């Protein structure tokens, strides 16, 4: 009686009080109204409902404060979810003794919040949050660390398009074992059973099928350097997602390496050849005719770009590309890197602004406080081109498993209607992302065409195999 | 006799436009104006026998054929020749019992979209 | 003018089959080019797809004709083992 006379008859105003609960943070108040609310029967509904609706709404107030800015800064968002979950969860663990009602709730609000949001809809896809965790993730692996993992891996649970975050971890981690920058063996083999932990045993295999290339190709460059500073790396074009390079020239000076190791190959493997990537190479270059001693790390292009220097003097860009064999461009966006240095160089302010056609050139004075000197930089616009090229990619690697999903139903069941293979499609890949009913039905139409599916004559709603 | 061929077209003209029969012909005419060479009939060629084969029998005859010229600038395969009969024996002039998650190609529901605003 | 001399390269390299990376095993087209069926029908949605698919024997075949092959018969034509897709 008494809990219907002091507690049932004020619900309402409780209600009113719970959400200015929720504007200033009081646990103590809050863990009283949890407790006395709990003797009233089927009471918390209410009370979970508000939580949802206020952790959502905060989550999507954190996520629009820093907007135009989080979209190229992984690191800005990955943090504004982070603090919001993890206060969250210890308001829930603390003041609500970690019922199961309120957790779900916050699971809800977080799948909800995440995948959509500001930067979702600047983006105009819901592939941008897995992108900016596979970049965070990059960076921090890249050159007291393990809760952030933790907390990122608790995080991504919550992402439905789990391919695009897998795909972008596994190109990163390739960029990350071809050149050889990274802080520790031991938070890459810690990133690897969490993952093993997490995602399937295939997609871990294939990094490992990487890791074990690396291994052989550190093998046969020990075993290079005790039959002859030349380094070479020699990995498999079917389980690297590296694309073949243009045409190039290779510099006179670097021929010499080039005979030699190759035939060695051929002594080692016979039936196979060498794909030589330009791309990825890169090195070092000594001068002395500066002011002082310098060395200078550059890359193939760049290398050979500054040895066609040795022996001339000032080139317009029609000879550059005709000696050279390099693309415009990649030939213009290679020249615009080595002026915002100024290396070479009609005096122009607007270097990031100009405008290149072929016509000019060395400046001899180039002094600088270091010694050693990085001039190799990204280009401009490659990445947001290997963007669009990976998620391209992921779209089509989507239907080649929607096609093949559907193909391998329907050998175990003969025939099969339209509404139970569409929820069998669905259930099968829902683990890795949800596709949309024309994505699979666009895929159903392919497999009639290429002769795999039939439409009986007396239904045209019910499918069948045909060998 | 060449009385029995001057009169064969009136009468297999009126027997051919029942049903039943009419299917064998539609299925059969794909195969007969279709090159061997080629599973995909032409673009220009499957206009002119829409023209010519569904005369006065699709309600919207003229206005699918203005379709598929300035967006789907592709050959049409041979599903949706099938299902196109079926769809205007199915369909009504409202087009509110059209499904969109159904058994119909891509084109079919796209043109459905397409045509719905204008009505 | 200027000289310009180089202390050290490093260079990445890929290795494959050259009997079929030139052209494919079952059909002696280009790699690069159309396949055999995707080239007499040009105006459909099937010759949009025609890519490369890779195994784990590093071996480069045409997706379809891969797929055909692989509708009788599950050995990979070259070595003589299950073949299993690797990338697109
Ligand atoms: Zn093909
Ligand atoms: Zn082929
Ligand atoms: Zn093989």
């Amino acid at each position: 009686k008494c809990e219907q006379v002091l507690i049932e008859k004020h619900l309402e105003i409780f209600h009113t009080e719970f959400q200015n609960l929720l504007d200033a943070d009081k646990n103590e108040d809050l863990g009283r109204m949890y407790n006395l609310v709990s003797r009233i029967q089927d009471g918390l509904g209410e009370l979970k409902k508000l939580l949802e609706t206020h952790i959502h709404n905060q989550g999507l107030a954190a996520i629009e404060k820093c907007g135009e800015a989080a979209l190229n800064d992984p690191k800005m968002y990955v943090q504004t979810v982070l603090d919001v979950h993890k206060k969250y969860n210890a308001l829930v663990m603390s003041a609500f003794n970690n019922d199961a009602g309120f957790v779900a709730a916050l699971d809800k609000a977080c799948g909800r919040f995440i995948n959509n949001n500001a930067v979702t809809k600047m983006a105009q896809s819901s592939s941008k949050s897995p992108e900016l965790l596979a970049r965070y993730c990059d960076s921090l692996l890249k050159k007291e660390l393990e809760d952030t993992l933790n907390q990122v891996m608790v995080v991504f649970k919550y992402i439905e398009d789990k391919d695009v975050f897998q795909k972008f971890y596994a190109k990163m981690l390739a960029k990350r074992l071809v050149h050889q920058n990274s802080a520790s063996d031991d938070a890459e083999a810690s990133m690897i059973s969490k993952l093993k932990q997490a995602c399937g045993f295939e997609y871990t295999s294939k990094l490992q099928r990487m890791f074990q290339d690396i291994g052989v190709s550190k093998d046969l460059n020990e075993q290079f350097k005790k039959h002859l500073d030349f380094s070479i790396q020699v990995l498999s074009s079917g389980s690297w997602p590296f694309q073949q390079s243009c045409t190039f020239a290779l510099p006179s000076e670097l021929e010499r390496s080039y005979q030699r190791f190759t035939a060695f190959y051929a002594s080692r493997h016979s039936g196979r050849k060498l794909t030589w990537l330009y791309q990825l190479s890169k090195g070092e270059l000594v001068t002395n005719c500066f002011k002082n001693r310098y060395t200078l790390q550059a890359s193939t292009f760049q290398m050979a770009i500054l040895l066609q220097y040795n022996t001339e003097d000032a080139y317009t860009v029609q000879q550059l590309t005709d000696s050279t064999q390099i693309k415009m461009d990649i030939l213009a966006q290679v020249l615009q890197i080595l002026l915002k240095s100024k290396l070479l160089v009609d005096e122009n302010a607007n270097v990031d602004e100009v405008e290149l056609k072929p016509d000019t050139k060395l400046y001899l004075g180039y002094k600088n406080k270091k010694l050693r000197v990085n001039i190799n930089v990204p280009m401009k616009t490659e990445q947001k081109q290997e963007q669009e090229t990976t998620h391209k990619n992921i779209e089509e690697d989507r239907k080649l498993l929607i096609q093949a999903a559907i193909v391998r139903i329907m050998k175990m069941r003969k025939v099969l209607k339209h509404q139970q293979l569409l929820g069998e499609v669905l259930t099968q890949l829902s683990s890795r992302f949800k596709p949309r009913v024309p994505v699979i039905k666009k895929c159903i139409d392919i497999l009639i065409e290429k002769e795999y599916l039939e439409r009986v004559d007396g239904e045209k709603d019910t499918y069948s195999y045909l060998a | 006799s060449i009385e029995k061929l001057k009169a064969q077209i009136p009468k297999m003209e009126q027997e051919l436009k029942e049903p039943g029969r009419f299917k064998d012909f539609y299925q059969f005419t794909f195969n007969f104006a279709k090159n061997p060479g080629q599973k995909g009939l032409d673009l220009e060629m499957a206009i002119a026998y829409w023209n010519l084969v569904l005369n006065g029998r699709f309600k919207f005859l003229d206005l699918w054929n203005k379709f598929l010229l300035e967006h789907h600038k592709r050959s049409i395969p041979k599903d949706t020749w099938n299902l196109l009969l079926d769809f205007s024996t199915m369909i009504a002039d409202d087009m509110s019992n059209y499904d969109e998650e159904g058994a119909w190609p891509v084109l079919i529901d796209d043109f459905v979209e397409f045509a719905r605003p204008q009505i | 003018k200027k000289r310009f001399e180089v202390k050290k390269w490093n260079a990445v390299a890929l290795w494959a089959w050259d009997i079929v990376v030139d052209n494919c095993a079952i059909c002696r087209n280009h790699i690069m080019d159309l396949c055999i069926e995707c080239q007499a029908n040009q105006a459909s949605a099937t010759s949009e797809e025609c890519t490369v698919a890779w195994g784990v024997c590093n071996h480069a075949f045409h997706f379809h004709c891969i797929s055909r092959w692989l509708k009788t018969r599950q050995v990979c034509p070259l070595d003589n083992r299950e073949w299993e897709f690797q990338k697109y």
